[PDB]
């Protein structure tokens, strides 16, 4: 608990850069994860599910 | 107003559409495209739709391309500066049936088919008004409405006497997938495909906001907690006051 | 010295945003300045992009419209979100101008930031207007149409002044070319009003909800108010994520979606909602000047609430007839925007009529005579 | 078959069964106005279109989920 | 409006045997909807003081008088924003509700509507 | 009528001491659900007649407009209309 | 009532381990959560609104010719 | 500002709008101007030092 504060958070240079580069990652994460909810929920009805007819 | 000059209200369906998650289906899209290029298109044009539109919601590129390639186009001049036509190109803009307004009118009693590219988006009751008007015409108009000639009664138009006629019929249209198309599946067809074609960036748009939701609540939250956090050393403060 | 404070420009900064001495006790109400000032952003940057895209001439306006939500990369989203953040701008507001008339922010020593603020609202009335034409749908075309025949009832030059605004002898492309120049140019100077009301503000510094003092006991604007925008902020934006995402057209009016035709009247030309209460005034006077004269100073009558307000005491914390004469004054105030919006037809015309005569009477009798009431109930009351 | 077709019929003879006398009520009564000689020089011609907007607002109401179902 | 008016007004109705009558039971209701001694505010308190008049008047109070208004002042501020009333003794009870400010408030107006008058006099 | 922090304009203090506790030792959300609960009750209590009068009153003439209105333009309404037009 | 050494009573609010590492972690995880949606939100925001300035639909339809070479005779 | 009628509506400014060729001369003639007092006022500047502290 020290330690990660000392690590990632004592510091702002440390902290801002912990902040942005889990930003990036949610960001990826994020997209794809709604990506497959979105697909799951809207299944048999996006043109990715019909496509295959064609 | 009386409600006849109003028009009667359409019912609230259930689209697929309608949910804050929910996308069209696109099989009904593809479905209402092919009722609308052997019905509607007769009279009705689609003039914002371009060819490539279709393409990755409705067709694959190979068959739009084969659509469009099927009709001729004003080309630029050739070098005498002679007209010229072209075949179509996915870029191109669906050509509708008549070439001015009056050539509109004079085929069609004096009525001016609107484009319908806007249409779902143009009328109050979207979807639901399209619906309801196609399938809305009665065999009998109600006993003492007097129409004007080249008119037809359907209630939830404004008025009662509109100059369209009944067009959707059961089998009018062959479904290229089996459906049976009854003037109501048609009709729910054509609806989608219309409320498709006004707001084309519909799937898109509900992903965004589910998105959006979802962040912003997050942040709602959050800030909520930091203000409370914040401003705790004023609402925490006490007092004591000894009169000097 | 700090720099902030050494420093000139850094100084003005400090001044309204961070050493702010602010009371302590501002509620939540307190944040559609704020509020205001994030649409009035929005605004530029989603009007300064959408300029970038559209064509002014009405040969092409309502088809670069399209352009603009078929074809433009989030051309939709920002289309929305213009039209979308006009309504909202007007909820805060309203929001803003109820709150100052509730806690009696036009009192002395604030008369001067609220008449200014008067002003600040009628040019919001003339940029959101001139923008609503620039579609050029059907709404865009008849209300143009119908609004600058307004001007028409001025006497002997109305006509002239019409003409000339409309640059020919109806709407139509001139008309459209100088709406969208001054529609780009009036938000920048509903921004300068804006600065000014701020500035006028900065000598009395904000009232705050008891009416009280607030020289006792100050807090700093950041960190403490710039934490709680931030709740407001985020509220605002979940109301405006389900309207632009979810039900885009929702505050709107179908037949804009239709090009202009000037042989084809739709079936009814009503103003966008933040105005309808202005428009069933307008209405309720048979006389077309007469009509046009009530709804101006249906906006200018505010000018005199610090003389016609005779308290004692600052705002309705504290003053019941006051506050139930406030609430009866907001609902009139709403009632009056649905009778814009109905046809005129019985019974509305003179309930219109009476709520007309409601609405000025606020400000002409009851606010005068309750507000006299009230400072001798409270001195009688407290013997 | 239109599914439509069956479902408006059972939706008039049931859950909008009075809205359905009321519009047939109305329509014998305007057909025997028409009728009778002189209606073409009156001043009031009456018509069903009322009756007809309640009846068909019902049978929406209560038919339009079960449609869409069968779609 | 001036306290001069209000001041004067009140008298003409308590004099009135009918008007007080009438007009003292309703305004001791006011004052208990008002809610204004649930803050522990004196019903002083509530005046408007950014004027010049109510700045020299406020000048003019007793140093313990002006040291105990800052204190309900400040007491009120912080009740309002955490949202609570007064309780036991904070709430202001009717006998001690004074005009401590409206004896120096008239004589500041007193003089400065004398001024005014005085300005206007025309020598017969 | 304001100054700035060192000349504010406040009459003379003396005599209030204040105290408060660091936002690192407070529990941000303490008695929180009593608030929720309680105190919002309280004060939801002591506003409602000010906007339930109104409210209703004008709801109320709406109302009444509105179902006459409807019922001027039907069949059954056709008399009334002609005498108020 | 009196005495201003008497602290008045905070016990309600404080927290019972409000030195500890852990205590002021927390908090700044919440800040930190709070900037890092800010961040993540930002990005996306710019990303989607300045993408209106890139090529239009009708733009990249219009490059982008495709030729056949079989209906091409030598020279 | 569209590309296909911009250039025509500059010539519309010069033929057919009330004072337009003088707006439209104006508007051109007094970018030049506006930069023959810039060069003016930043050489004035530079001359008497004006980009000195404090300024
Ligand atoms: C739109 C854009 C989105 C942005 C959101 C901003 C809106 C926030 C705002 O200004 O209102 C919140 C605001 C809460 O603000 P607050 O700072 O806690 O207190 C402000 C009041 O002066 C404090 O008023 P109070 O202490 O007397 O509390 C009154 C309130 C209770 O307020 C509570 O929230 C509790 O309850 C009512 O008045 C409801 C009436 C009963 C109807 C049944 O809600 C109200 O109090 C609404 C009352 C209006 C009638
Ligand atoms: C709808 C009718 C609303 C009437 C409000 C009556 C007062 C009330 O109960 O409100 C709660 C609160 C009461 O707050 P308060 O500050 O009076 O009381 C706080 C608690 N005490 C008494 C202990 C100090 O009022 C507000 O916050 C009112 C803000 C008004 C905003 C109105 C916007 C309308 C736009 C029209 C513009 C033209
Ligand atoms: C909108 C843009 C958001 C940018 C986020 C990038 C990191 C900044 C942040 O979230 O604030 C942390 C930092 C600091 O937050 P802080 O001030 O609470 O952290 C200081 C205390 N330590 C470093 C010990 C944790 O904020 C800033 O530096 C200002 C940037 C505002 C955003
Ligand atoms: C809109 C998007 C909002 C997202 C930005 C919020 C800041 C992100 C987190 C950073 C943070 O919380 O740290 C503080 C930064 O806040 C700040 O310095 C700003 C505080 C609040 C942010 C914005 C203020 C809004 C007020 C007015 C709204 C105007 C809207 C009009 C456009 C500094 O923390 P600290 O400075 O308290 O000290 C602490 C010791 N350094
Ligand atoms: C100008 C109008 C301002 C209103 C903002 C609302 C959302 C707009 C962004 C578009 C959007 O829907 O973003 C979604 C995510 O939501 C989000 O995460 C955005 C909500 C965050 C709101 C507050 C954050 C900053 C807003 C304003 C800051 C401005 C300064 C910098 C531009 C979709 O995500 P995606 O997949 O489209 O994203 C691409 C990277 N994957
Ligand atoms: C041969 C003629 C013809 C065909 C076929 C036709 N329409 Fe029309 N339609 C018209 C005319 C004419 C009007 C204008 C009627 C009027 O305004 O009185 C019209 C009007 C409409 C309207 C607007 C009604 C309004 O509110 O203004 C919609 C929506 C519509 N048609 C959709 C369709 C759809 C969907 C189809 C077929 C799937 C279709 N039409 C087939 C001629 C046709
Ligand atoms: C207070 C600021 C503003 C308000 C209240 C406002 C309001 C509006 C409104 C109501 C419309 C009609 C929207 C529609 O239904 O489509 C509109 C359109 C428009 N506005 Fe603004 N506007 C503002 C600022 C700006 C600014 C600064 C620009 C910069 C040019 C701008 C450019 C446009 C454009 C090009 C349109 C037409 C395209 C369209 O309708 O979306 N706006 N504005
Ligand atoms: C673009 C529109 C406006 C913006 C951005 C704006 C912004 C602000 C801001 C930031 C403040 C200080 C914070 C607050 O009290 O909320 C404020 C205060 C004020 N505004 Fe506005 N305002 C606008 C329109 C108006 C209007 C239309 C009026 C009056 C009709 C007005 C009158 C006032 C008054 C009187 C105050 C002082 C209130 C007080 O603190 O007691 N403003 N405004
Ligand atoms: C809100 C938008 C953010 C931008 C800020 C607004 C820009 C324009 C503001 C400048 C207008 C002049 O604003 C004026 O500046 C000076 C110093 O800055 C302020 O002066 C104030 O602060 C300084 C120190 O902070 C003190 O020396 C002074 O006693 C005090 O009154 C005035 O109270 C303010 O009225
Ligand atoms: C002040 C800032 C200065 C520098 C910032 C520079 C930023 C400008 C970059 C524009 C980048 C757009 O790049 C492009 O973004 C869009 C979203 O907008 C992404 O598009 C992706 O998400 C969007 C929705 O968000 C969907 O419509 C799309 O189907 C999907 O591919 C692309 O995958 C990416 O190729």
């Amino acid at each position: 608990a020290t330690t990660f504060y000392n690590v990632f958070v004592k510091r702002n240079s440390a902290f801002v850069a912990t902040i942005l580069a889990s930003a990036f990652v949610f960001d990826m994460t994020f997209e794809t994860a709604i990506d497959n909810f979105w697909d799951r929920i809207n299944a048999g009805k996006q043109w990715k599910d019909i496509r295959h007819k064609y | 107003m009386t409600a006849a000059e109003h028009g009667l209200h359409p019912a609230e369906y259930p689209w697929p559409q309608n949910g804050m998650l929910s996308t069209f289906d696109h099989a009904s899209l593809r479905r209402g495209y092919q009722v609308y290029k052997e019905v509607c298109a007769a009279c009705h044009s689609l003039d914002r739709i371009a060819w490539r539109n279709l393409v990755g919601v409705t067709h694959t590129t190979d068959e739009a391309k084969a659509f469009a390639e099927e009709l001729e186009y004003d080309d630029e001049p050739d070098d005498e500066g002679n007209p010229r036509k072209r075949p179509g190109k996915l870029a191109d803009y669906i050509p509708g049936p008549y070439p001015n307004e009056q050539a509109a009118r004079a085929a069609n009693q004096g009525a001016l088919p609107p484009d319908l590219s806007l249409i779902a988006k143009a009328r109050h009751g979207g979807a639901d008004y399209i619906f309801a008007l196609l399938t809305g015409y009665p065999d009998e108009p109600p006993a003492g409405v007097v129409l004007a000639p080249g008119m037809n009664y359907n209630p939830y138009f404004p008025g009662g006497g509109i100059g369209m006629a009944r067009t959707l019929f059961d089998g009018v249209v062959e479904y290229e997938d089996g459906t049976p198309a009854t003037t109501s599946q048609m009709a729910k067809d054509v609806a989608a495909f219309l409320t498709w074609a006004a707001e084309p960036e519909h799937d898109e748009r509900k992903k965004l906001g589910l998105k959006a939701i979802i962040v912003i609540s997050a942040m709602l939250g959050l800030s909520v907690y930091i203000k409370k956090f914040k401003w705790s050393p004023i609402k925490n403060r006490k007092f004591i006051y000894n009169p000097p | 010295m700090a720099l902030r404070k050494k420093n000139s420009l850094l100084n003005m900064a400090n001044s309204y945003v961070l050493d702010s001495p602010q009371p302590s006790n501002l509620n939540y109400f307190w944040n559609f300045g704020s509020l205001l000032a994030l649409c009035l952003v929005i605004q530029l940057a989603t009007g300064i992009t959408l300029a970038m895209h559209y064509t002014s001439h009405a040969s092409l306006a309502f088809d670069s419209v399209e352009h603009i939500m078929r074809d433009v990369n989030f051309g939709w989203f920002i289309r929305y979100a213009h039209a979308n953040t006009a309504s909202f701008f007007f909820i805060c507001i309203y929001a803003h101008m109820g709150r100052n008339i509730y806690y009696g922010s036009y009192k002395t020593p604030r008369v001067l930031p609220w008449s200014i603020g008067v002003i600040i609202f009628l040019l919001l009335i003339i940029t959101a207007f001139m923008g609503y034409v620039l579609v050029f749908g059907q709404m865009s075309l008849w209300g143009a149409t119908v609004i600058c025949n307004l001007v028409s009832a001025i006497p002997w030059l109305g006509e002239d002044i019409v003409h000339f605004l409309w640059g020919g002898f109806s709407v139509g492309n001139p008309t459209l070319q100088r709406f969208f120049a001054l529609h780009y140019l009036m938000p920048f100077v509903l921004a300068v009003f804006a600065l000014l009301h701020l500035i006028a503000l900065h000598t009395a510094g904000s009232s705050n909800p008891l009416g009280i003092t607030s020289n006792v006991d100050k807090l700093s604007m950041h960190p403490y108010y710039s934490f709680k925008d931030l709740i407001t902020v985020f509220a605002f934006l979940l109301m405006f994520t389900l309207f632009v995402f979810f039900s885009p057209d929702k505050l709107g009016h179908p037949d804009n979606y239709i090009p202009a035709n000037p042989m084809v009247t739709p079936a009814s030309i009503v103003p966008e909602w933040y105005l309808l209460p202005f428009y069933a005034i307008l209405r309720a006077i048979p006389d077309k000047l007469g009509g046009v004269i009530a709804m101006v100073a249906a906006i200018l009558i505010l000018l005199i609430l610090p003389i016609v307000d005779r308290s004692i005491i600052r705002g309705n914390a504290f003053k019941p007839i006051s506050k139930l004469l406030f609430g009866f004054f907001i609902c009139n105030f709403l009632l009056l925007g649905v009778l814009g919006q109905v046809h005129i037809e019985p019974p509305f015309i003179v309930l219109g009529q009476i709520c007309t005569i409601f609405y000025f009477s606020y400000f002409l009798i009851l606010l005068p005579m309750v507000s006299t009431i009230e400072n001798i109930f409270f001195y009688i009351g407290s013997l | 078959p239109d599914p439509a077709i069956a479902l408006h019929e059972a939706a008039a003879e049931g859950p909008c069964h009075d809205f359905k006398h009321h519009f047939d009520e109305c329509v014998e009564r305007v057909t025997k106005a028409q009728e009778a000689e002189d209606y073409d020089h009156a001043e009031y011609k009456e018509d069903c279109v009322e009756e007809f907007f309640h009846l068909q607002h019902c049978i929406n109401d209560n038919t339009a989920d079960k449609l869409f179902r069968v779609l | 409006a001036s306290i001069t008016s209000v001041v004067k007004t009140s008298e003409l109705i308590l004099k009135s045997p009918l008007l007080s009558k009438i007009v003292v039971p309703l305004a001791k209701t006011y004052v208990k909807f008002s809610g204004y001694r649930q803050l522990g505010f004196k019903m002083n308190d509530l005046i408007i003081e950014e004027t010049p008049n109510m700045q020299l008047a406020l000048r003019r109070l007793p140093p313990t008088e002006s040291y105990d208004r800052v204190y309900r002042l400040i007491r009120a501020t912080q009740f309002s924003l955490s949202h609570k009333l007064a309780t036991g003794n904070d709430i202001t009870k009717p006998e001690e509700d004074d005009h401590y400010l409206i004896p120096y408030i008239l004589d500041v107006e007193a003089e400065a509507f004398e001024k005014d008058a005085l300005d206007n006099l025309e020598v017969v | 009528y304001m100054g700035w922090w060192g000349h504010m304009g406040s009459p003379p203090q003396k005599g209030i001491a204040g105290y408060t506790i660091s936002p690192f030792a407070a529990r941000p959300f303490a008695g929180v659900v009593h608030a929720a609960i309680f105190n919002t009750f309280r004060r939801t209590k002591n506003q409602a007649l000010f906007v339930i009068l109104p409210v209703s009153f004008f709801y109320y003439v709406w109302t009444q407009a509105s179902e006459k209105n409807e019922w001027l333009y039907t069949k059954a309404g056709r008399h009334e209309l002609a005498k108020a037009l | 009532g009196k005495s201003t050494y008497k602290i008045p009573d905070f016990t309600p609010y404080l927290k019972k381990d409000r030195n500890t590492d852990a205590n002021r972690l927390f908090s700044y995880f919440m800040i930190g959560s709070f900037g890092m949606l800010s961040a993540a939100g930002a990005k996306a925001t710019v990303q989607d609104f300045l993408s209106n300035m890139s090529a239009s639909a009708d733009v990249l339809a219009m490059a982008k010719v495709e030729v056949k070479l079989g209906a091409i005779p030598l020279g």
